[PDB]
């Protein structure tokens, strides 16, 4: 039982700013699942969420190689890049063992992949790429979590008119 | 001065032993524990590092050791934290110093190994995946991270730009094969941050490109698209490193990494290279660059200079120059 | 005898045993495992002015906890017996938590793992510690299930004292009875795995 | 801020803060207190660069147990603080022993004192120590009829596990609340004085 | 070189400040600060022989007058004594070291009585010998130019002092058996009844008074009829007798001069006087304490604080206490 | 003058023949127990102590009347305390200093003058009077309450192998 909200034809500046949005109404142990394809724009995706955490945008880039990029912040954004990964102990170990911090945020590009191991209130956010300079995006909102709602919604309708 | 340096940074869990950062006296890796052992498996680091101590101490006898490396940073806390905490407690058990290696200070070295008489006032590009990088190696020794990727590694662009080809593995070997083919002045993809005030490179810039060509358009032939995309980035590489091995003032430049192993770019720096009369260097034939004969070596040269670490030092897995 | 136990589970907790002493030291603050650990070893053994090689048998904590803590703990314990194969006694951190309570008959030993899930273990202490319910991740309402049914006098909750004094204690007792192992025969008690299990058959029932 | 305590009401137990930083050290066995107490404080403190005169607070084991063990400890106390006038916190030893233990509950502190009788506590651990059964001695039997009635989960008999960290924690608290002492008002419970009443009233 | 230090050996409770030896910038004590406890009221009280309820104000006033910065050297009384009495000002003592970041010693309540020969004559030469003869001890030592001492002679079995206290008791006198004991013996006959010499011409320089203290007992057991100061004098004059002979018959056989008393024993009119008769007679030099029995206050070990830290010969903070201790 | 407790005289011992059964007493002992001895000065008392420090494994030499000292503590197979209590007159002493020894229940306790302060010492106590005959021999008084036993046994035991001698 969960929201998606729908945002169409997005700019890559406004694309960070609703990452920048979601990312500060966070409140703990969360979980962002970044799904998308090569090019999607995930990555970009972090790079707006960071914002919110008072770090500078440009410590952000692809953890594709280094599996785990660590943004310690207001609260410290844990950053995973499962393209590479080989080895499901990562998940089992490594990646269980950061779920147990409560005060910081995980996100996680490909986390559309190895779907049994991330929670049923994960929080979902599909990125499309409908345009050379434009991105389609629907973040699905846990019920558990309708304290975004509102506050991601203003911005919906902020865009549309 | 035997020293005993442990790798648990890469995916193969190595102990090495090495007498005065040369003669090398007993190696062990994980790797080299299976089909000479036709279980211990991939990079399981607590696991495995055992085991190559056990062997390490059954041939080395264990006074003999006198110092203990073994990395700290770049790579992930988990993986860092058994090498470097296993060591440590060597250290304390031996009554021996201990030394923390800088991985990507240690891969910068074993340039000056490749060649004994390579003379250390040199600019150093290393464009793997996980690093792409332009930097001073002062006649000290004294390096810093002058120019950096913002977003993506050149091996991150060479390997993703091949599966949205079609292409095989590994990344760059595929491209730069197939591209062997084609027409690298076919397609005017883009060189981001050329020509700038910055030593800075950004990539994500041409895998969209790239990939928004594919989408478009049609009829294109592979290779040609293949060939157009390598010599973007090696016209974004060679320039800047020559633009600044000039800028600064040096004529012997290095090339550590895998992109390292480019035709194309072996090729284009070489026309560089033979025509401002400038000395080019790569590192060896079956790139392994990577075992714990690295961090024993890395670690000999540090404790020859008596600059040891202290038992509270922790991991850095973002660790750089 | 000369004995280092330590565990590294949670807090870090290290006994010392040179003869006829016991030394018992506890680090509780900001300063990761790996910052101190050894620091402390190496402090201990400078100060009881005996060598590693002087040790007759080394304790570690394996059992279930804090993966980054764990990982430093084991490590560290090989780094140190590895030169001399010194005899590993491992410990199962949560049957020390048990035997650190001062107590008679059921105790449930529990720490909270993910999102919503325990390990837990149930241990009948009379003397010798038995095992009602061994070690294993259950769900946040699974736990009130095991606690009703096995019904202990006695929970330890999240917040999980070790008395070094035991780790020595039982670092003995399997030195004794001829129970302990090779640095390199280590396994630790990663419950972190059976998680994830746990989820795919809950998401499953809809 | 910056806290020493220490009860040698059985064997050491010294517990220091340095704001972020709680070590606790406790020894066992043959090397008698005056041995072993004077030097682990000094190895202690210096290994934390901390002079004594630095110190919000020392706390003291008083309560129950040895003489010669607290003796020891509080003269040892007595010379740290006396320099400087360091606020110092009496500490209740079976006050400290119930404290440590992890189970809430009725909760029995018994200490077979001389031959035939026990110093000995009733303390139920619930918000903080609520004070059922004041220090005092009994009969082997007496004892029995105490555990008859309150019928405690948590026997702590003649082995009283004393965890520093408390004894730290409690010191914090006793700076707080203004029930801290000086180094010349400190009054040992020397529950043995009231053994020769209850026996030379029994023959 | 300011020297706190700490007497708790036995009934006295004290704290002394000396500066380079006989400077004296505080000697406070129990004894003293409870006839002016009748002064204005009573609230911060010290007791008698409660050395730890004590210590504490003691060391309180002191550090009042005495800036603790300034104490440079710190010494307790580490024995002989009773343990439990010892390892508070000891224990203490070691405190205080580690609080000022200055130094500790534990001393020798014997090296101390000793060395109080020096305290009331700075002008002697320390080639001596010394017969210690308190209730505590009877004892015969050898002080070097250097100043060590061994001791060479001892009881096996009582002090003089205790055969004094206990036949006072056999023959129903006061306490302190020996003054009573002196004071009677005076008008009495000291060759009226003759008692052993226990070890006289014996070839070792160790004392026995057990002998004595029953061959009275049996003599009164035994004896109706006979004048209570005969047995007096006559007992007293077995214990000069044996004293002197064995004093003497060592600082001559040693050869030695000069010769030293300490012990309330010391206090005895008839040994004195022929203590000085034997050394007008063999021209040796004998010395004594004046009559001012305070043999146990904190200026004595100070001193052996200040003499011990001057040749830098310190202590460790495991230092125990020893009871059972002598030179 | 009336405990009812368990007589086991003896009578002209030798001074050797007290030592020796002193040393019979306290070698049928493992830790815990107290022994009161009594009679007037000059009895034997002291003496008597020089017989019990054979079963620690120490020679007499260091037993010395420990008047002044209170409590001389003679350490071996167990740690034997010697106190005599003639000269005491804080009883803080006793509640204090004394009784923190009675809580050590494996080593032996022995007085000097115990029965001075008779009933601050406990029941299960043991007495050992000293009375005296020849210039040389003594006669002396054992006492068992009904807490101890299996001594009377061993006590009168000996008797046999060194008084038919
Ligand atoms: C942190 C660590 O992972 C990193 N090393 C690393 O990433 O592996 P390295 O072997 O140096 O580089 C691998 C990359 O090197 C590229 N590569 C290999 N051969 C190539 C070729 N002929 N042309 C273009 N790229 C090539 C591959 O596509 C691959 O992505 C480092 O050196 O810091
Ligand atoms: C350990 C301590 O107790 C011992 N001192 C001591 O026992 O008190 P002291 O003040 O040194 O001498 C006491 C003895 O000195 C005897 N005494 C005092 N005046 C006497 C006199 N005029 N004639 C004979 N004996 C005398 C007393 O009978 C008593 O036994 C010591 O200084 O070693
Ligand atoms: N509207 C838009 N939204 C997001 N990115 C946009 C965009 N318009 C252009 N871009 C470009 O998209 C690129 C972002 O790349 P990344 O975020 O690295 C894709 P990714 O999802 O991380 O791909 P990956 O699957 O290879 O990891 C940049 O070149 C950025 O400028
Ligand atoms: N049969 C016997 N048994 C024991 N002692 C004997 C003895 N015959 C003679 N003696 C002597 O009696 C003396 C008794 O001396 P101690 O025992 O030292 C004093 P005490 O009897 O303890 O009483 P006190 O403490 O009141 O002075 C010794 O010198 C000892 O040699
Ligand atoms: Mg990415
Ligand atoms: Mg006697
Ligand atoms: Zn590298
Ligand atoms: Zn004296």
């Amino acid at each position: 039982k969960m929201r998606h909200l729908r945002f169409e034809n997005l700019t890559e500046e406004q694309l960070k700013r609703l990452a920048k949005i979601l990312t500060e109404n966070l409140k703990g142990g969360e979980v962002v699942i970044l799904s998308g394809n090569l090019g999607a724009g995930k990555t970009t995706f972090v790079k707006g969420m960071i914002r919110a955490i008072g770090l500078d945008e440009k410590m952000v880039k692809s953890p594709t190689f280094t599996l785990m990029n660590v943004y310690p912040g207001l609260k410290t954004i844990y950053h995973l890049d499962l393209y590479r990964l080989q080895d499901t102990d990562f998940l089992s170990l490594d990646v269980e063992d950061i779920l147990e911090d409560e005060d910081g945020i995980m996100v996680v590009e490909w986390g559309d992949l190895f779907d049994g191991f991330w929670p049923e209130d994960s929080i979902k956010v599909k990125i499309e790429i409908a345009d050379e300079s434009h991105r389609n995006v629907e973040i699905l909102i846990p019920e558990e979590v309708n304290f975004l709602v509102e506050k991601i919604e203003r911005y919906r309708k902020e865009l549309q008119n | 001065m035997r020293v005993l340096g442990i790798e648990t940074s890469c995916d193969e869990t190595a102990v090495a032993v090495l007498d005065d950062g040369k003669n090398v006296v007993v190696n062990f890796t994980v790797s080299q524990i299976e089909v000479h052992q036709k279980e211990v498996a991939a990079r399981h680091h607590l696991k495995n590092l055992p085991i190559l101590l056990k062997k390490a101490f059954e041939k080395v006898p264990p006074e003999t050791v006198d110092v203990v490396a073994a990395t700290y940073g770049p790579g992930l806390i988990g993986a860092l934290l058994v090498g470097l905490s296993a060591a440590k407690g060597l250290a304390i058990s031996l009554e021996k110093p201990f030394v923390g290696v800088n991985h990507v200070e240690a891969h910068v070295q074993a340039v000056f190994l490749a060649n004994p008489d390579l003379k250390p006032p040199l600019v150093v590009l290393m464009v793997s995946g996980g690093h792409t990088q332009l930097m001073k190696v002062d006649e000290d020794y004294s390096m810093e991270v002058l120019g950096e990727t913002l977003d993506d590694s050149a091996g991150e662009a060479f390997d993703k730009v091949a599966r949205l080809l079609g292409l095989g593995y590994p990344g760059g070997p595929v491209i730069d094969r197939v591209a062997k083919k084609g027409d690298p002045e076919k397609y005017s993809f883009p060189r981001p941050m050329l020509d700038d005030d910055s030593y800075n490179f950004s990539f994500a810039g041409l895998k969209t490109s790239v990939l928004y060509f594919l989408q478009r358009e049609k009829g294109y032939k592979v290779e040609d698209v293949a060939a157009s995309f390598q010599k973007a980035v090696v016209d974004i590489l060679v320039e800047k490193t020559f633009r600044l091995a000039r800028n600064l003032g040096i004529r012997k430049i290095a090339f550590v990494g895998g992109v390292a192993a480019n035709s194309m770019l072996r090729e284009e720096v070489r026309k560089r290279a033979e025509r401002w009369n400038y000395e080019v260097f790569f590192p060896p034939l079956e790139l392994c660059t990577d075992n714990a004969l690295m961090v024993a070596k890395a670690g000999y040269e540090k404790a020859k200079r008596g600059m040891f670490s202290p038992l509270s030092l922790n991991a850095d897995p973002n660790l750089n120059v | 005898m000369n004995v280092l136990a330590l565990d590294t589970s949670q807090r870090i907790r290290i006994g010392l045993r040179k003869g006829e002493d016991l030394f018992e030291i506890s680090y509780t603050g900001e300063k990761k495992h790996a910052e101190i650990l050894p620091v402390v070893v190496k402090k201990l053994l400078d100060e009881l002015d005996l060598k590693v090689k002087d040790l007759d048998v080394v304790g570690v904590g394996i059992g279930p906890g804090g993966l980054t803590g764990l990982r430093v703990g084991i490590a560290t314990v090989v780094g140190l017996v590895s030169p001399y194969d010194i005899p590993v006694a491992p410990l199962n951190s949560f049957e020390m938590t048990a035997k650190s309570c001062p107590a008679d008959g059921v105790v449930l030993v529990a720490r909270r793992a993910r999102k919503g899930y325990h390990y837990c273990a149930v241990y009948l202490k009379d003397k010798g510690l038995n095992p009602l319910k061994e070690p294993s991740v259950v769900s946040d309402e699974e736990l009130e299930e095991i606690t009703k049914e096995f019904s202990p006098k006695i929970v330890l909750k999240d917040d999980l004292l070790i008395s070094p004094a035991v780790l020595v204690e039982e670092s003995e007792r399997l030195f004794r009875e001829k129970k302990t192992i090779h640095y390199y025969e280590i396994e630790p008690l990663y419950l972190q795995k059976s998680i994830a299990e746990l989820n795919w058959e809950k998401k499953k029932r809809g």
